[PDB]
This record gives C-alpha cells, sequence and structure tokens, in this order.
RNA sequence: UUUGGUGCCCAUGUCGCUGUGGAAACACCUGGUUCCAUUUCGAACCCAGCAGUUAAGCACAGUGGAGCCGAAUGUAGCUGCAGUGAGAAUAGGAAAGCACCAAGC
RNA sequence: CGGUCGCCUCCUAAAAGGUAACGGAGGCGUACAAAGGUACCUUCAGUACGGUUGGAAAUCGUAUGUAGAGUGUAAUGGUGUAAGGGUGCUUGACUGUGAGACAUACAGGUCGAACAGGUGAGAAAUCAGGUCAUAGUGAUCCGGUGGUCCAGUAUGGAAUGGCCAUCGCUCAACGGAUAAAAGCUACUCCGGGGAUAACAGGCUGAUACUGCCCAAGAGUUCAUAUCGACGGCAGUGUUUGGCACCUCGAUGUCGACUCAUCUCAUCCUCGAGCUGAAGCAGGUUCGAAGGGUUCGGCUGUUCGCCGAUUAAAGAGAUACGUGAGUUGGGUUCAAACCGUCGUGAGACAGGUUGGUCCCUAUCUAUUGUGCCCGUAGGAAGAUUGAAGAGUGUUGCUUCUAGUA
RNA sequence: CAAGGAACUCUGCAAAUUAACCCCGUAAGUUAGCGAGAAGGGGUGCUUAUGUAAAAGUAAGCCGCAGUGAAGAACGAGGGGGGACUGUUUAACUAAAACACAACUCUAUGCCAAACCGUAAGGUGAUGUAUAUGGGGUGACACCUGCCCAGUGCUGGAAGGUUAAAGAAGGAGGUUAGCGCAAGCGAAGCUUUUAACUGAAGCCCCAGUGAACGGCGGCCGUAACUAUAACGGUCCUAAGGUAGCGAAAUUCCUAGUCGGGUAAAUUCCGUCCCGCUUGAAUGGUGUAACCAUCUCUUGACUGUCUCGGCUAUAGACUCGGUGAAAUCCAGGUACGGGUGAAGACACCCGUUAGGCGCAACGGGACGGAAAGACCCCGUGAAGCUUUACUGUAGCUUAAUAUUG
RNA sequence: UGUCAGAGCACAUUAAUGUGUGAUGGCGUGCGUUUUGAAGUAUGAGCCGGCGAGUUAUGAUAGCAAGCGUUAGUUAACCAGGAGAUGGGGAGCUGUAGCGAAAGCGAGUUUUAAAAGAGCGUUUGUUUGUUAUUAUAGACCCGAAACGGGUUGAGCUAGUCAUGAGCAGGUUGAAGGUUGAGUAACAUCAACUGGAGGACCGAACCGACUCUCGUUGAAACGAUAGCGGAUGACUUGUGAUUAGGGGUGAAAUUCCAAUCGAAAUCCGUGAUAGCUGGUUCUCGUCGAAAUAGCUUUAAGGCUAGCGUGAGAUCACAAAUAAGUGGAGGUAAAGCUACUGAAUGUAUGAUGGCGCCGGCGUACUGAAUACAAUUAAACUCUGAAUGCCAUUUAUUUUAUUCUCGCAGUCAGACAGUGGGGGAUAAGCUUCAUUGUCAAGAGGGGAAGAGCCCAGAUCAUUAAAUAAGGUCCCCAAAAUAUACUAAGUGGAAAAGGAUGUGAAAGUGCUAAAACAGCAAGGAUGUUGGCUUAGAAGCAGCCAUCGUUUAAAGAGUGCGUAACAGCUCACUUGUCGAGUGUUUUUGCGCCGAAGAUGUAACGGGGCUAAGUAUAUUACCGAAUUUAUGGAUAAGAUUUAUAUC
RNA sequence: CCUGAGUAGCUCGGAAAACGUUAUUUUGAGUGAAUCUGCCCAGACCAUUGGGUAAGCCUAAAUACUAAUUAGUGACCGAUA
C-alpha cells in the first residue's frame, strides 16, 4: 500500500531559455537589434549580421530580414539583411 | 549486499541446507522406498567402502519393493546382498537372477514413533539454523537499510516471506517422506 | 567567340574512365647567385628565366560506371468525409551552369 | 523516515517560442598568460598498402576517408582549410560610456551598434571591452582595507562620519525571519479537513477466485475416461489492491449469542447423459435453490487444527449484516512488569494483569387488535374467490434376494 | 421445577454446593509457629430415669418423611506463575505481577553537622550528635553479585600546556607652545591604545572508584557426515555474559519438539539448550506460609447449560388526580430499479395502499447529547525530558574595601 | 404540499374580466452556508417579538466642486462672544530650480579628461467641502486552549501535633518462669503462672473487590447479595497546622470544596485566532480567475494576467476574413543517409579446429549483396494544421497606456495529443478546444460540464435547432429488403450446412449429385518384429499387375489373423448439382445474492433496422406585437434609430 | 581672606537621555583633584574663544482633576435603553 519512497533516478530539468529567433519576416528593425538565440550555427549569419559571445545573431544595419538556403544541397539557411528602400 | 542479493545470498545457504536435511531425512528408517535412503549408507564390499549409484543402478517396479541391478552377478551382486541384510530394514531379502528384490513390509507401531521423533527434531534442528542464518541476514540488513521505515519493513517481510515459502518447500518434502514411509 | 585569372551559386554541379591540345598563354621545367623562407628542406615560399612537355594540373569532346538528382497516380499523414497533401518505389536526365576583365581570335 | 529545495543540458513538450510531473537521462557549485586576441602557415578520425626490432595496437610514406577526429567539461549542437592545430607578438582578459533590443510581477539577468581617449596584434586594411556557447554562484544589516577635488557640531584641527574600489558571511531550506534554540506527551487540549485518515460505501478489476478455448503430452493405443502445460480469452466482485470521494458540527467496530434472508459457481436429498461405468463403490457434465447440512477440546482469536458422527457437515452477499436486540473476551485510555530500543521524557505492527457500552418509540416499514366511513334504503347471516401466504426435511432395517 | 451435570462459556462470572454445636480422624511440606474446621464421617428431637450448683453425657420407651426441624452460619483438593507477608494505591473505570515493606548494600555528614526551606535572621534536622540523620538501589529466609575504568561522573595529584577581571613593562597618535623657508620635528596638559610580565579557580593530563552510568565479539581449520561447536589458530576490543536459568510476564519463527494432560487441549505441567532481544542488587536461583492475585485440572454442586416454564408482586395495561425531557427548516413522511456530492418518504420509471388509532419491537429516517475527541495541519497552546539555545538560583575561584 | 387552470357551491368589493373555495388535468426533489459543487444521508435554523455586528479622532492619497490664484492660499496656538459663526492673529507649510553622498554648483548638475554619451532638470498651484481607500489608533461582530500579576480557599481528602472516645460476643493458646520425670547437665516431656499474637471467627465501625438492577437513576457513584479488616501499618471527634512555576502525596501525574500536567477569583485583556461562524434598504450598467512566479511556503500572504470604472489615444493600435513570406523537424516515412537493437540467405574475413602456405573449416562469423525492419530522447529526408510578422477589405475605441477599486490560484468535466498509472481507475499530471463555475432552457428516462443552444418582461402568436412521431406523451406515411433473436433493448476470443445478397467456379437430358446394389483383388503375412502387427501395436518404402475399380491398404475391427466397410469403378432411376470468396441481420459463448432489473414502461414481428420521397411536431432559440428602461447618436418633438 | 570635597572627576557594571550606554548627567564597587589665577560645558577629545562658577534652600502665576455643592443646558438615553 504505503510504501516507502526515493531514489526517483529521474526527473530533473532546468529553467527552458527563451532560445530560438527574435525577429519576424516583414518587421521593420534598427541595428544592434538580437535576430537569433542559438548554439554554434544552426543559422548562419548574412550580410550585417553580427555575433555576440553567448552565440547571438543580431542585426548591423537597418533594414528587412529575409531568409535563403545554402550548401550543396540547399539544407543550409542563411538569414540576410535586405535593406528597405532607400 | 542488496536486499534481493541478501535473499539470493540466503537461497544458497537453504539450498545447501536442504541437500543436508534431504540426506538426513532419506536415511532416517522408513516404509524405507527412498533411493537416498540406501544410497548416503556406504556398503561393505570386501572390507572396503562403496557407494551404489557409482557401482550399481536403483529401480522400483512395484509399488512396495526395490531393485538393485549390479553389472556382476558372481562377484558384486554378493557385496551389496550381504550389507541389504542386517540393517536398519529388518525385512529377509531375495535375488531375482541379475536384480536383488527386496519387499518393505510396513514398519512396527513403536520403530515407526522414534524414526518421525528424530525425522522431525533433525528438521527441528535445521530450522533453527536455518533462522539462525535468517537472523544474521537481518542483522546485515539492519547495518545495510537504516533509512525509510516503509522500506525496511518491505525487507523484513521479504525475508520473511522468502522463509515461509522455503519452509513450506521443507514441508511438503517431510510429508512426502511420511507418505513414502506409509 | 578559344586561353588564363577571377566574380554569383556553393554535387541536377561531383568522383571516375577514353582521347585531343597548347602558337600566346596557364602550367610543369631549370637554380639558390640575390630579399625571403623550413617546427627541416628552394618540398612550400621568394627571388629569374624558359633548354625541354602536353606528361600532369588545365579546357573540350565521348563515357550516366559510382554517387547526386529525379515525371504523374494514390494512400500515408492530416483539416470542417469532400478537400489537404506524402514519403518510398519508377521512367529518367544531369559528364554543371551565370558572368566579368585582359589579350589572341 | 526516503529524496529535493539553488543553477545548467536532452526528451517529455504534441514542428513559433514556451508547457507540468515524487516522469524518463546527466552535471555544476569550474579550467586556462593559453585553452584571450592579432598576423601568418597548415588540415580529418577511421580504414587500406608497404616497411628493422615491432606485434591487434607503437610510427612513417601514400591512397582513401566528409570531419563519426578535435573543440578545457555535463548534454545539446555546430564546428569538413572550420569554432582545430604550429609559429611570432601583446595581454582589448581597456577607461567613461552607450542609442537600442531580449526576457520578464519585482529584483535582476542577455546581447549591444556606435562615440571620446588610450593602446595592443599586424606594414596593413581590420580585430581585440575574454575563451564556439549555454551551468560555474548569496542580496541586504553589520564589519574591515586603500584612496577621495567631501564634512570637521563656535572656531582651529583631530577623532569620527560620507563617496568609489576592495574583502567576510554552503544566509546550500541557496529571494536568505534574530549574531544565537533538540526531543517526548496513550497526561494532553483549542480551531479547523472527507481538500489530508482507518472502516464502510462507490468507481477500476492489476491481482485473487471462477469459467472457457487452443491440446503438445501423460494416458498399451486414444488430446478432451482423467488431466493437461506451453498461451490466451473473459467473467465475478470476492481475496489482496489503485483511487483520496457524498461522510470526518460522529457511517461505532473484531468476535461471541439471537434473527435470518436471498442467490448458485449444488454438498446431500431430485433427474438425466458419458466412461479407462463386470457388480458395489464411483469419477464425469448439466438442469436443478424446496428442505437441510453436527457435536466437543484449544486459540479473545472469526478463522484455523484435532477427535467423533450423518447423506452431507457446500460457498457467497446483506455497513468484514445484525448494541437507538446482550456482552465487551481480544482490541485501541491511563495504570505495571518482562525482552529490546532511545541515555531522556517514552516506544514496540511484542507478551503480560485487570481495566464503566446512554436512552420515557416522533414517524415510516413491520406483527397483532380496534375506532369513523365506505361496500348506495336500513339491518342479519352464508358465500364465490381477487390476491396471496404457510408448507413443500429425511434416515435405517426387512422382503423381493445373496437375485441379477 | 423430572433427569443429566460446566457439556454453555475468554474462563464454574454468577448461582448452587459447605455452615452452628458435640464426638472420631486428619496428611505432605514445615523455618515448629502452622498447615487444621485440613483431607473426611457420626449425632443434635420427644418422654422417663441416671445424672450436676447448672449441665453435658448415658440407659429405656416414642415416632415423623424429614428433629441448629423456622432464622443466620467456610464448598474442597491438587499443579503451575508472580509477589515475601499483614498493608497503601488512581475520592467517582482499573486494588494489582504495582508501591510500600523488615532486612541487605552503597554514599555523605565531627556540630554553629550535612541536608532542606526562607532573601535573611531564623527554623526542622534537633535542641539530634556518625549504633544519628540524609540520599541511591535491591525488597521473607538461604546461597552468590563473574569480567571490563574503553568513554562518562566522582575522588586524589601536580609538574607540563592552557586560564578571566585587574595591575602596568612598554608602544603609537592628536591639539599646539616652540623650533622650523616649505616639508616637517615637536617640550608640558589633556588626549588614545593594548601589548612584556603577574593573574586564581578550572580544562586538557595521570591513577583509583562499575553492589557508580553502563557494556561485556568476529573469521578460518578441525569433533563417525555435519549446518551444529568439544577443540585449535587469526582479527578486533577495555573486557567480549562468568555462574545461574533457559519458548520464561522474556521466544518473531511458534500452535518449537518430546512425555503427561486431554476420546479429541494455538491454554496447561516438566523436559530438550545455538538464548531473535536470558542473565546475576536498573540483581540471579531455590524459597516455608499467605494473597477480595492469575491460570489449569479434580470430588461435590447446581435451570450456566441441556430446554425452558410456571406463583406472587412493582411496573408494563386500564381508571381517576397530577404531570416534565432530550429532538424539533417546513411537510399530507410507501414499495423495487436507476440516478446523485458515488447508501433517495419527496428525483424519473412501473407497483400497491380507505382515514385515524392501541399493544409489542425498534430496520430506516446514514436515531439522540457530544462545531473530532480517532489521524493530519496550524510558522496553536500547555506540560515533561535533555550535551537544544540563552540566561540564572545554588556551589566554587581571584581581585579589591573591610584588613592590620 | 404549491403553480397554471378549472366544475360547482356561497357571496358581493378600494365594482373591478370580483372575492372565498376547489371534484379534477398539466407541471414541480426548501433558505442561508462553505466548497469544483448539495433536494442532500454535509452544517446551522422549532417558531415568534425587540435587539443584534464597517463608526469615530487624527494624517495622507485618489476622485468631483468651490474659494483664491501666480508669493498667493492658509493660520497652529491664543484672545474678544451665545457653547456660535465671525473678527484679531502670518507662528509655519505647501507650488514657485534642481543636480550631486555632500561640500559645491545650478536652466544646469553628476559620471567623466570631456557639459563627450546617459540620468534628472530644462517648471505648477494653495486651502477647504463630499465620497472612497490606506496608516496609527482594540478599529466590522463573535469563538481558543493560553501567560503574568493581586487575592481567597487544608471545613473535602492527605500530613502531623495536644485532648479523647471506640473496638458486642466467642475462640485458639505464644513467649517466658515454677514444679516433677528424664537427661552428666541440657535439649525434652506433663501440670501450673501467664495471656502475649502488624492472631482467628465474628457485632458495631472502616474501606469498597465482585454478580445483578440502575444510566434525562431514588443516588453528582447508589440499592441489594456476596468481601477484607475488624488489637492495631487501628477508625473517629474537637482545635491548630502546611496554598498553588505551591502545598500534600505507602506515589497513581493522588488530592487540594462532586471538577486540577497543575484550583478559583479580579485585572492586564476587548490577549491572539493565515482557522470556523455571521454581518440588517431599492434599482440600473459592465462584469473575470481557479493560471504563472516568489514565500519558514502550500488553508495563508506579495506581484503579474485578468475584470470594472474616469481620461486620452481613436487608426499606424487591436481583432475578422483574403493573400504573401519565414522557421520548425511534429506526424508520416525511411534508417548501406546515422544512432542503438535485430532477423532470413549467399561468397565467405578473423579464424578455433582438422591439416602436409594450401588442403576440410559444415562452428564464430568482418565487410559486401540480399528483403525486411524498432525507436520520445533514431532522422537522408520530411507534411499538413497552427504561430509570428506582413498586404488588401470591415469593425472597434479599443485586446494601448495611466489612474481608482478589485477579485481568483483547492477547479472540475467532455474531446484531442500525451505522460504516469496498465492507452485500469468518475485517478494524477499536462497543453489545446468548449461547458459549469459566474448562465437558465430543450434533447439526453430522470442527470453542471454530452448535443442543440445564450433567457428584458406579457402573449391562449409564427419559423424552427438538436431531437422525436403505436400509447403513456403534442408529434407520417409510402416503397425496397432483413429479422423470428424480442436481436433491436450488455459484450469478448472462438465455433457454427443460421440466413439474404453479390461475384465467379464443374457436370448434364450422351444424363450431374444423391438413395441404394455389385466388386474393391493382386505379388502380399513387403520387410524391420511383436514366441503372437502381416490391409492398419511402433518403424521403414508404401509400388506394379488384371480391372471401368482398387489404397503394403479409407477407416472400423482384431495376440496375429480374420472379418466388416470405404476411397476407387460400375449400376437403378432421373433434374439439379460444389466450394471459392466478400458483405446485412442473426445464435451460442452470457453463472450472485430488496423486485422483473444491461427498451423508461405497456407493449412491438412492426411500433424493429438500413435504404429515397415528400411531411409534421418541437427550446426561455429567432420573428411578431405590446410595456418599461440602460449605453450611445439627428434632436429636444420628448419623436426616431 | 572667602565663595557650598568623598565634590568634580578616572575605571568596573549600569540607567536616564529620541539614543539599545555615545557626548552629558546619576551611582553599587574601587580611586579621587583645583579653589575662582579654577572648573563646567559648547554630543570623543585637544588648543583658542564664548559663556556661567555647581558641589545649599524656597517660590503664588499659567497646570491636571472633579467626590460634591449652586443654577442651567442637552441636533443625550426614554423601563429590552
Amino acid at each position: 500500500s504505503k510504501k516507502g519512497v526515493g531514489s526517483t533516478k529521474n526527473g530533473r530539468d532546468s529553467h527552458a531559455k527563451r532560445l530560438g529567433a527574435k525577429k519576424a519576416d516583414g518587421q521593420m528593425i534598427r541595428t544592434g537589434q538580437i535576430i537569433y538565440r542559438q548554439r554554434g550555427t544552426r543559422v548562419y549569419p548574412g550580410v550585417n549580421v553580427g555575433l555576440g559571445s553567448d552565440d547571438t545573431l543580431f542585426a548591423l544595419s537597418d533594414g528587412l530580414v529575409k531568409y535563403q538556403k545554402f550548401g550543396p544541397k540547399q539544407g543550409k539557411t542563411r538569414v540576410s539583411v535586405v535593406k528597405h528602400k532607400l | 549486499m542488496s536486499p534481493e542479493k541478501y535473499l539470493n545470498f540466503f537461497k544458497e545457504t537453504a539450498d545447501k541446507k536442504f541437500q543436508w536435511l534431504k540426506e538426513e531425512l532419506s536415511k532416517i528408517r522408513t516404509g524405507r522406498p527412498n533411493p537416498k535412503l540406501f544410497d548416503n549408507l556406504l556398503v561393505e564390499s570386501y572390507g572396503d567402502r562403496m557407494p551404489m549409484v557409482a557401482l550399481a543402478q536403483i529401480a522400483v517396479n512395484p509399488p512396495r519393493e526395490i531393485v538393485i541391478k549390479p553389472f556382476d552377478v558372481k562377484n558384486n551382486i554378493n557385496a551389496i546382498y550381504s550389507e541389504i541384510q542386517r540393517a536398519n530394514l529388518g525385512v529377509q531379502p531375495v535375488i531375482d537372477g541379475d536384480k536383488i528384490r527386496i519387499n518393505f513390509p510396513p514398519m512396527t507401531q513403536e520403530s515407526r514413533l522414534e524414526s518421525i521423533k528424530q525425522a522431525k527434531k533433525v528438521v527441528e534442528q535445521i530450522h533453527q539454523e536455518l533462522r539462525s542464518v535468517r537472523r544474521d541476514t537481518l542483522q546485515m540488513i539492519k547495518k545495510d537499510d537504516h533509512k525509510d521505515e516503509d522500506f525496511e519493513e518491505f525487507l523484513k517481510e521479504e525475508v520473511e516471506k522468502v522463509n515461509k515459502q522455503y519452509i513450506a518447500q521443507l514441508e511438503t518434502i517431510q510429508k512426502q517422506k511420511e507418505k513414502e514411509l506409509l
């Protein structure tokens, strides 16, 4: 019935950090604004994209965000800053 | 050891103890159909100690007799036939060709009484020693798990039920000995 | 439009196999005499030149060999029993392509 | 009692992000003048081929190998001339900042263009405000250390106070109540809970019991005369359970005596069929609930064991039925001892001795008996039977006949 | 109340059985006092006489069914367990296996005694005087009290280290008179600071004290197997329970085995000794007698029972008088199934019931009193214990004034 | 326990379709309470009458109004008077410059070398009146066990002291000594003195161990029947005696006035109560949450989010549809594209071994090829949906901000995807989609979470939704088949010439199946072997011969045999003859105890089921009319939307 | 010549001070000055400066309060208050 408990050996995790992207396609953004959170490079930096020491990807100029495919079989993803009408 | 490993060690020791107990209870006087009653008693072949399985074969054609089959009928059957008589049997044996066929009429009520008494006392000694080993295992367990009471109690009844199962097996074998005694 | 370098894409592009070719070249090739260089050494590199070659890199042709890629059906998966729409398998192509400059042509 | 309280990594988490779990998997309470940076140079592991000791494995030469190598590390990944190795040079492993974003209740934590000055790396453009990244850390009160263009109780100083920097504090229950605090109370009590108890009751049927099928085989043979694994299907609620529920401003129980009832998965009495059913004694499967199915010793013990007896001494349910029908023997108040444990109050899911069971019946149901009316003018007898209820136990001996 | 006679039952609870007087006889044990009314039998009347101060007793006759004719009169024996006993015990649950108890043992106290109380005089102790008082424990009598000072507590010891308040050997600094170009040095007053050294008691240190807390083992080889343990080696400890007893108030297994008991006895009696967790004054074994002590057996004994019934009352019922209580949202207050916050007089479905009573007896209205009291929680309370914390009574030590 | 009605009866009023009353029809399981929630077997309430629980003093904040108003307002205190405003009274304060720790500076300050860059500054208000909130005050009402202080109780028990009393009666006969006998003397024996004995029986008395009765008692511990003591450890009277972090205590946590882990009394104290309980006029409008984080924390409390009210923003904001764009790595699918696992087969590595570097390796099996695979933490790939931003169109002043007041964290249910548990549980944990909570109604047999659906009120008006149409009970029939189970209106695996339909499948009037007749042999008793199996114990091959036909024998049956019988082939007669598969409805499997008890019932072979038709009924839904009114707008006629 | 000696004071524990011991004040214990040339204080203290010279005492006035008397009042309660 009511037996002993303890040593479940599992059921532990950490605080789920808000990781992923930080911009939406179609948004007019400015320089110094963060676009993506990740480890390593699952999303590759395009033009005017800077890297913050926590493997953060942010914008370097003012313009629109767009996505592109590259790689031998186009399985890799780039994010490019296509500037607005200027 | 773990509590389950404690049970495993206790079960190994109890299996050895049961081999011992079966060995003693076999030799104890019954209606005497036990193949191991004769097996644990060595025979004086030409003045030397010999076993039976390594020398002959055992069988039971009727359910009141025993049959001994040796290889040699001129040199080996006599060495076992002489020691079959004048023993705890108390019956006159005969030889039918290459096999000794020994009948076992039921024991008298008095000799059966001492035989049952001594068998029960042997089982009692085995019981006391098994419980002593169980208490030793419980001492190692109280050196082992001294934390959650509900778990230590679970270990207590685990050991208790293992002991009860082995007691049941030993008692069933005792009942078998008593029934073949009839 | 041929050659060399090089620009975008970053194997439908590739790897490999059978040949041709270099006049100008690009290349091998001849030396460490000079600045420089080797965890060492003219191997690389930098100085300076073409005696010899299309060999190889290189380019063009053929080769679909390996690998890459891949026509349609439907269901699979799903969204209020109709739509949504696969993957896989298959025919199969692809022997890369878009350019710029300098000369030869 | 266990384990945890803080923080990070994967699934869970259902393709934005994110989402709980006492769910499934691991760690941190860091390391480094290189493992930061700069400029330059360089490219796998593994496998294969051939070689002194020397091989499976020491290494080299080459090919091949898409990087499964390696990245200070837990996991996530990425990392194919890179985020990795080698060389040289400094330690931007800057000062004051900072527009602006992130994430979020606060506190905070994350990145940060770009500016002024100064540098470092490289001739250089450019890079450098720590490491490819995420854990890697404790506020505040108080206290100490150095400096300060701060004040100096009338003044002058000084002491002392103030600002910046710095250090102490597993406040690890890690957002932390003081600088500083263990247990027992069956001597206990107060307020609360069916949201958190034991029982009952209720859901589920894992388990327990029962039924069934498949039939290898055992059974001279022949699965199913009698069984039957290896395996499953189910059912019952009935044993053990899971449940945290209408009920805890109260549903009193274990047992013993009394009242029994209903049901069948029938024990006997009733009937039928098959046989590994010569007879007898049977086994077997079903219909089958009318009646009945013992006494004594021990245990508080229901139960259970033993002896004797009938044809048998069946099984469940009704709040482990039955105190607004009796008792408390045990059980579960203090009281006391024995053995053990805690040093100590005490405790034992140990034994041991005794140790308080309330009720003037309101209503319904329920067993008897009356009052008024009805039964159609009033009165008195006799009825049919509408409807049910009681009741439906059974042994022995003899004859047929020692006959078949 | 015919018979049985503990068979009912946790158990002879209860009840019955026994009684008063006289005459026989009365055992084991015995510590000589008891046991003893032991165990068991006979008679108790009327009249006459023998009889004595009075009787008692005896002889003859007299019968009743029976003659302390009525009255009130211990039932007894054996076994086991505990306690010595007579006794005190929770007023109002528990009368004891508890406590007390004489006795035994240990300890302290030399007088203005220790001790206890009070702030303190002072007082009991005690107006006592170590054969007295106080405490600790064991609790007739007899025989013993085995080992261990590891740790603790106490006593004794002083070297060694360690030790306050306080005293001052001494150091540093400020203010500024003055000296100084500045810087700075710096007399005297006050200023501020604790360090040489002294600083007790005490702690660490060393021995004894266990009838002071208390505790008082394993591994391997070897005994006509052998798990056992007679034995021999090893490890650990301060020593490893010696004696004695040993399913006991202790033993889980266990209802252990054995014999008796019992037709049949989880209880009982003795025994078996590896004894979960026995054990020697937190005492152990025999132990005479005794217990409103507990348990088992036994002769008798009985309506406890087998198996219940009758006689009289007080009620219960009626009549006359008087006459309250708990409960109480309101009701005209049926049945079965389902449903529900999971147990429906009110719900839905079908069934039946003229209305109102009285007498029993109480299924139900989860009947009544008792805002849970069983269990849990509350940053609840209270008491109790303590190496929980902090204080503190008391005791003890040093300094200083008394005090030369 | 009444409503909507209503026969009839008797009346006649605030004269009005009136009142009273109801034979009878339809309908209908209280109020607060707290919970996710009660007709509730959850609690309280017998009823009635009064009474009965958010005030005040001060201060601050917020709203509205006012006075003054850009150095004004305003007085604290104090004084004159009616207990009065008022006047006299500027004591001070707020707003009129902030920055910096402060010095100090200042339309700039601080950080800083720097006003670089950043912070704030770069300027409005004062005081009263109303309401609300907050703060100090006990501060809505009530409920604790509790602590200390100041006092009273020893008359009850206990304890001792001094004074006394008391033990009816009858017993037994100890120790001690005298005498005599005995003994060396003792010891001992008998009589006597003697009457001791925590001695006996047994009055009174003391205490209350046990049976029964009693249990709102006659009794706040009794009645009666038994019991012990009843010469001392004896009971009692009188007076004093010891009092509550205290006494007393043959000790039990005993007693201390029927009550005591420490009495009662008064006060601090109205202690505290995250826990219970309650909290008294009307109406209108809007109108959530049971989630997250933190917490000496899980019942509580703080912040968010949310609702509401005032203002502004008022379309760049927010949604609703249409479209574009991105990510994912979910599902699926695959896993010589990995990760782990794992199987069938081939050459077969390493090879053990055998073997004179080969020879067989009949075993392990590299890699490869083979066809399949399992994965939430497997992914070469790889969806959809959804989410975000974005464009077009509608709507809103708002899902934007601030301000004031909040409220909730104990949710539950149903569906989806799950996890745990067992893809057991009306169970737990989650996310999502709806409901109740917080909102009723119809269907659902009655039912909080299911379906249809969102209720101003009156209707004796219409269209309907879900759903239903034999009757109860408003509401339909036709035709096609199936059904004989009452399936409908519990069931599982398995089984079945049930049955209907569909699809194909051989013969055939030269006569198909069937019914029945005839043969059915043979080497041959084939052999292994059973003393005894040879067509049939067990095993092995299981053929040819003649025949239309024939099996070392289809079985039965035998110790063997034998025999019977069939497949096989023929025959009599002559119209149907088989499984091959898939679907509708069926049957069994299906035994438990208040009463049928797994359609609501009566009943139903249609009134059952599926199939097409036109119908109908039917909701607080929608529409209609009438009444009031809220928010808004033309506008003040008091009209409309 | 004098002006208030166990006095001010220093130390060990204190308390009051808003102050939880800090200027200042007081003492249970120890210690203990100068004589207005002096001292106290000016929140440690020191110097200058300022002020007053403790170590004796008294003091109507505004001050709280009603137990009551006298007269009067109550945007006080009306026999459950």
